[PDB]
């Protein structure tokens, strides 16, 4: 009992694991059609409103009335974990592309169709250290504060985005669970 | 350092034992010499003294 056809999608049998390259159907399915999901980055406007964002959650935290260095630790750390989990916890697309040709791309390496070090990358990279500096001028006088944000940020917002991560899956028995290679 | 890198794109993977096998076993050479036109210009050599 041997397939005509092998398109079967394998797990990884490792802890740590690359997923593995696509073949030449693939490919094709890849780039026969411009990716809907991960194309709206280079249009009009969006990096404006990476910056907006920032500013509208720095001016509801204020409204919340707490001291300036809770509010820009409250602004960093939520700005973080919603681009983290936007961009590089969902694998997929939200709808019907292929056979399904990207069922194990984040968002974020989708864009620009996995080319490296492209000036939105770069951008995207930019501003999260940006934002550390801005707000490292107010609650530098605690040792705990910066600490845990100064993690926060180089582990959830520099890491993931690296060169070296890409294609770069983590799968521990418990909490993560088989990742899927092909 | 991060501002001033060159965007490239990640490489592709070193084909494998049997990629190259059958790329070799398609390849076809040519013969040695030319046999097309042997015979309507080997009038010189029966026309040697
Ligand atoms: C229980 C409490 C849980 C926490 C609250 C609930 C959060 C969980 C819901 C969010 C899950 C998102 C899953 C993946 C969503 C996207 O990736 C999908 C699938 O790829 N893409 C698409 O649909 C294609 C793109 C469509 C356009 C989306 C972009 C629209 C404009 C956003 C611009 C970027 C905004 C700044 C970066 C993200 C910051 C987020 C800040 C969050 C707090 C402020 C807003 C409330």
């Amino acid at each position: 009992s041997t397939p005509v056809t092998d398109h079967r999608r394998r797990r990884a049998a490792a802890v740590i694991s690359h997923v593995e390259q696509e073949t030449f159907e693939d490919e094709n399915d890849q780039q026969m059609l411009p990716n809907m999901n991960a194309t709206w980055v280079d249009q009009r406007g969006a990096w404006l409103i990476h910056i907006v964002v920032i500013v509208l959650l720095r001016l509801f935290y204020s409204l919340f009335g707490s001291t300036p260095k809770w509010t820009w630790t409250l602004t960093n750390m939520t700005y973080i974990i919603g681009f983290y989990i936007m961009f590089h916890l969902v694998k997929g697309t939200p709808f019907d592309f292929n056979g399904g040709a990207y069922d194990n791309l984040t968002m974020w390496e989708q864009i620009n169709d996995e080319t490296l070090y492209t000036p939105t990358r770069k951008f995207l990279l930019i501003v999260p250290i940006v934002l550390f500096l801005i707000s490292n001028q107010y609650y530098r006088n605690d040792m705990t504060l910066f600490l845990s944000n100064l993690a926060v940020t180089v582990l959830i917002g520099v890491v993931p985005k690296l060169g070296i991560t890409h294609r770069l899956r983590i799968s521990i028995p418990g909490i993560t669970g088989r990742a899927q290679i092909s | 350092i991060l501002l001033t890198r060159k965007s490239y794109k990640p490489p592709k993977r070193p084909l494998t034992e049997q990629e190259i096998d059958e790329l070799c076993d398609e390849w076809v050479p040519e013969p040695l010499v030319d046999p097309s036109a042997t015979d309507e210009q080997s009038w010189r050599v029966a026309k040697t003294p």
